[PDB]
């Protein structure tokens, strides 16, 4: 809708790749770069519209979100692992590995381990449990 | 508790939010 | 470092189409959502029970206008 | 005693700084694919 | 509030506000208004992890 | 002249009379301790404020405060 | 009164100054059995006598940083005075004759709350008030 128009068509995309170098960073990149919306100086810009770029957007999101909650589930279910065994002092400077890895490949279905959590009310602690200041 | 009046003034705010989306990607008019 | 190492068309440029958004509802006719005082045929626009907009066509002549600072281009 | 030896190397800067040359897959994933990899440009 | 139990506190000026801790030892003199000495797992900052408490800020846990 | 209070949840274990450079605090009998001390300040007009009695008291949020105050030349610590 | 011999001290600068003729200047006062070597609290080096030493300083924080090292050279019979430019000399460490870490009887609870720490009152109990809030005659 908005005067971002294709790179195909740009008038000022195609001169960044009429004279350019070739080695790997600006032939095979550039013409990937061809589908993109860019505005009037040949610059591809990231727009938000309805289907078209629906799935294009969310591409980012699934695939970040997931390894985002990846590092932090296993190292959330890590640090709970080294509280049950009562040796969470020594553990968290001397990273017990074989447990590490246990609790990483725990953490691989966590969206659908989380909300185990959720509905059974462990994920967060209760208020009366949680250190405070005089409020 | 079910939560009330904490809804229907969230999903009141968001739905003012979701009629500002229907102009935003032109559904409604 | 996009532009440092040569590749200016590598940088992520954001079009911040939110606020492209509130311009374009308040009359600004560049970008192109066509909506909402964009939108000649639209219930904001006309007023169609009253027609009483008579701040409205001198206010689209300000906001369409290159050389003030009215509703700059973003 | 070489028992205690993989006893240091699982400590917290070792680990930690094997957890950045495991994150010289970036390094690999930026070299055969293309290296230009916008936000819209990869499935 | 015997010796070895886990107890919460409930002293609003202390480090260790709402926070689980075992025990160590009860005074039985009966004049010392702070009897019951708390180990806590936590130090509070740069040092101690003991401190004397009363009976009447303290809930047992179990 | 400052403002050097001690309350009732001392232990008697003398750590800040020993660290005052000044000699401020000192230790009277008590009933409230297995030491059957408790500290008392009769010398607050020589209160430097340097607040080392307080680094020293082990008991959680401490029983004894210096309230830095009306500054005077003995409060502050000048030989000229 | 107080009396007794200067250690051997070639001079210094950190010494007394114009506050020490004018309004207030400090003495300690020990004996040692023996001709040894210490530190001075304004700088330097001195050597203690073998009978009464008599030593000024400018303020008490000094004294007791001396008499905190005197501890380690196993003196612990040092008096501090407090000599005003009058000549009123008073007597004021150890006050009762026995060190402020052991305890003695006869002295006050003097500046002491009856309450716990955390429960003074607010500020705006006191507003308009004389008093501040860890004065506070309520518990
Ligand atoms: C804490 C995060 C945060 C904050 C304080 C802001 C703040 C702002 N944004 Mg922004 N935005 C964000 C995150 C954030 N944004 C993210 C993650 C994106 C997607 C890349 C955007 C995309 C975006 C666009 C296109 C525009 C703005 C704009 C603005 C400005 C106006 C408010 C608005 O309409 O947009 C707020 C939008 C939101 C989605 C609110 C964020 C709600 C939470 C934090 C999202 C959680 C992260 C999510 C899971 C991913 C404002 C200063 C406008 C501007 O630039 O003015 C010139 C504009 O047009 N934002
Ligand atoms: C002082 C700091 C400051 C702050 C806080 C803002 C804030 C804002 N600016 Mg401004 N701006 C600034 C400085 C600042 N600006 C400077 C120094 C300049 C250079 C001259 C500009 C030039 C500028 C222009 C030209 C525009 C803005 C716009 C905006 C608004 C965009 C938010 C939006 O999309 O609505 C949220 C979007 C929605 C769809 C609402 C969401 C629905 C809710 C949740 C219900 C926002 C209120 C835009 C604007 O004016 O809009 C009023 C815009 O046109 N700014
Ligand atoms: C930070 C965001 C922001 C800001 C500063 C503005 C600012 C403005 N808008 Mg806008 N607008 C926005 C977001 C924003 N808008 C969004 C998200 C939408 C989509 C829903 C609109 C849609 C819109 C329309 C259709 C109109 C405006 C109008 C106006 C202007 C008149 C305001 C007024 O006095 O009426 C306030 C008086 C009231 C009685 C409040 C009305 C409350 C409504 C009904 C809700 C003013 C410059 C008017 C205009 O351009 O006049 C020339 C106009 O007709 N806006
Ligand atoms: C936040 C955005 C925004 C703002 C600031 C305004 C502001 C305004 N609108 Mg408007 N409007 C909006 C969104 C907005 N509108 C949207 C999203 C729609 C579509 C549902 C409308 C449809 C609309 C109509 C039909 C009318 C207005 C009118 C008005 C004006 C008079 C307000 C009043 O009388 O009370 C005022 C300047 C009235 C007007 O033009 O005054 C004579 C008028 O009749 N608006
Ligand atoms: C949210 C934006 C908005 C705003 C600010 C207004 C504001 C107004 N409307 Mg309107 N209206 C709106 C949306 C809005 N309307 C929508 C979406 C519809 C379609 C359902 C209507 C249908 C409508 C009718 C039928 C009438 C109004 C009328 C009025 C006016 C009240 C009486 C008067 O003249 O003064 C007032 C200025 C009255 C009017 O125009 O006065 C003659 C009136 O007759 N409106
Ligand atoms: C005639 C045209 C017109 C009109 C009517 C307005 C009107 C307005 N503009 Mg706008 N503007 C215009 C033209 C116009 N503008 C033009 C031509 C530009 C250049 C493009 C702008 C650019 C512009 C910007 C950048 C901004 C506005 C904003 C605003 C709003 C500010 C009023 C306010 O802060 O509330 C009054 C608030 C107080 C008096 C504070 C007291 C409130 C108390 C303390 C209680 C509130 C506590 C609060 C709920 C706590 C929540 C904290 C946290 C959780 C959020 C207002 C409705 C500002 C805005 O707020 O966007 C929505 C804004 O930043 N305008
Ligand atoms: C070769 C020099 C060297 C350098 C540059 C470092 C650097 C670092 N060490 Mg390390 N350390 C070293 C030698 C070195 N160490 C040696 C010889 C030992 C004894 C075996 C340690 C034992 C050690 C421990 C126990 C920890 C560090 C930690 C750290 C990190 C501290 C900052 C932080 O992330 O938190 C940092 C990057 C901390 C860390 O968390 O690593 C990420 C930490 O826990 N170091
Ligand atoms: C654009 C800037 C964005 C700012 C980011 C927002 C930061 C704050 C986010 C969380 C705030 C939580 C505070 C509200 C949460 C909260 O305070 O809940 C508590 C409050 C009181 O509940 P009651 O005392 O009635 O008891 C609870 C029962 O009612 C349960 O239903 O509930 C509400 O009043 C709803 C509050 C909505 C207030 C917004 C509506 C405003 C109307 C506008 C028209
Ligand atoms: C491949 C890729 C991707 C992904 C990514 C990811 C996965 C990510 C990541 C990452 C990460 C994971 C990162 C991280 C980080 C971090 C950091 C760097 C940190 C920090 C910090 C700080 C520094 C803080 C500080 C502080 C504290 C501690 C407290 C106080 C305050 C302060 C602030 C000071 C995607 C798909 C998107 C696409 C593109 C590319
Ligand atoms: C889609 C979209 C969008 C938007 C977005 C938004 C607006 C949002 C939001 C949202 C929200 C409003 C949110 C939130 C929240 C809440 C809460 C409450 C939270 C939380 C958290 C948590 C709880 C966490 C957890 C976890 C996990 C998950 C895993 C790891 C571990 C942890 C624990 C961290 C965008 C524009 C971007 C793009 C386009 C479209
Ligand atoms: C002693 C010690 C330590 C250590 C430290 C160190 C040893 C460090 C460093 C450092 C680091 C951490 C580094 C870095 C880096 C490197 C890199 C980053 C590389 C690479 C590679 C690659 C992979 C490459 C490839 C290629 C080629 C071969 C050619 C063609 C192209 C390319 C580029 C692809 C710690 C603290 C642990 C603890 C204990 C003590
Ligand atoms: S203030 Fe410190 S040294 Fe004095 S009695 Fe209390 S705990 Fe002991
Ligand atoms: S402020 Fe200094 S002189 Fe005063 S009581 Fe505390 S440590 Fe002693």
């Amino acid at each position: 809708n908005t005067t971002l128009v294709p790179c195909y068509k740009s008038p000022a995309f195609v001169e960044r790749m009429k004279n350019a170098p070739d080695s790997y960073y600006t032939t095979k990149p550039l013409k990937a770069y061809s589908q993109l919306l860019c505005g009037e100086d040949g610059l591809p810009r990231i727009a938000l519209d309805r289907l078209s770029l629906a799935v294009d957007v969310a591409i980012p999101i699934a695939i970040f979100l997931y390894t985002a909650g990846f590092i932090g589930w296993s190292g959330r279910s890590y640090l709970q692992a080294i509280k049950k065994q009562d040796k969470a002092e020594e553990k968290e400077v001397f990273i017990d590995v074989p447990l590490f890895i246990s609790c990483m490949v725990m953490a691989l279905f966590w969206p659908m381990a989380v909300i185990k959590e959720l509905l059974a009310g462990e994920l967060v602690a209760k208020d009366e449990e949680i250190p405070i200041s005089v409020r | 508790p079910p939560y009330t009046f904490r809804t229907a003034w969230a999903l009141l705010l968001l739905a003012i939010n979701f009629i500002v989306a229907a102009y935003y990607f032109h559904i409604i008019e | 470092v996009e532009v440092a190492f040569g590749a200016a068309d590598k940088q992520i440029l954001i079009e911040p189409v939110f606020a492209q958004f509130i311009q374009s509802a308040n009359g600004k006719i560049l970008y192109g959502f066509h909506t909402l005082l964009s939108n000649p045929d639209s219930i904001a626009f006309t007023a169609w029970p009253n027609h009483a907009n008579v701040w409205l066509p001198g206010w689209l002549d300000a906001i369409n206008n290159g050389t003030n600072s009215l509703f700059l281009t973003i | 005693e070489a028992r205690y030896l993989f006893r240091y190397l699982s400590s917290a800067p070792v680990v930690a700084t094997l957890a950045l040359i495991i994150i010289s897959v970036i390094l690999i994933v930026l070299n055969y694919l293309f290296p230009g990899l916008q936000y819209g440009t990869f499935f | 509030v015997q010796r070895g139990s886990k107890v919460r506190i409930l002293r609003p000026e202390s480090y260790w506000f709402q926070d689980v801790g075992t025990v160590a030892s009860i005074e039985q003199g009966g004049t010392s208004r702070y009897p019951v000495i708390v180990r806590f797992d936590k130090v509070n900052y740069a040092g101690v992890n003991t401190n004397n408490f009363a009976q009447d800020e303290l809930v047992e846990v179990e | 002249s400052h403002t050097v209070k001690i309350y009732d949840t001392c232990i008697g274990c003398t750590q800040c009379v020993r660290a005052c450079p000044t000699d401020v605090l000192e230790m009277v009998p008590w009933d409230g301790c297995r030491a059957g001390q408790i500290a008392s300040s009769p010398r607050t007009e020589d209160c430097v404020g340097c607040k080392r009695c307080e680094t020293a008291c082990p008991t959680d949020f401490l029983s004894i405060r210096v309230y830095l105050g009306a500054e005077t030349t003995r409060s502050m610590g000048l030989a000229y | 009164t107080l009396s007794g011999q200067t250690p051997i001290f070639g001079g210094s600068t950190g010494g007394l100054l114009k506050k020490a003729e004018v309004e207030e200047k400090y003495a300690i006062t020990w004996t040692s059995p023996k001709e040894q070597v210490f530190e001075m609290p304004t700088g330097g080096a001195a050597i203690m006598r073998q009978g009464q030493n008599l030593l000024y300083l400018a303020r008490k924080e000094q004294c007791i940083a001396l008499g905190g090292q005197l501890r380690k050279f196993k003196i612990t019979d040092y008096k501090i005075y407090r000599i005003y430019p009058n000549g009123e000399t008073v007597y004021i460490h150890p006050a009762d004759g026995v060190f402020p870490e052991k305890v003695n009887q006869g002295r006050e609870k003097v500046r002491y709350n009856d309450r716990r720490i955390g429960q003074n009152p607010s500020p705006s109990k006191v507003k308009f008030s004389g008093i501040a809030t860890y004065d506070a005659p309520n518990s």
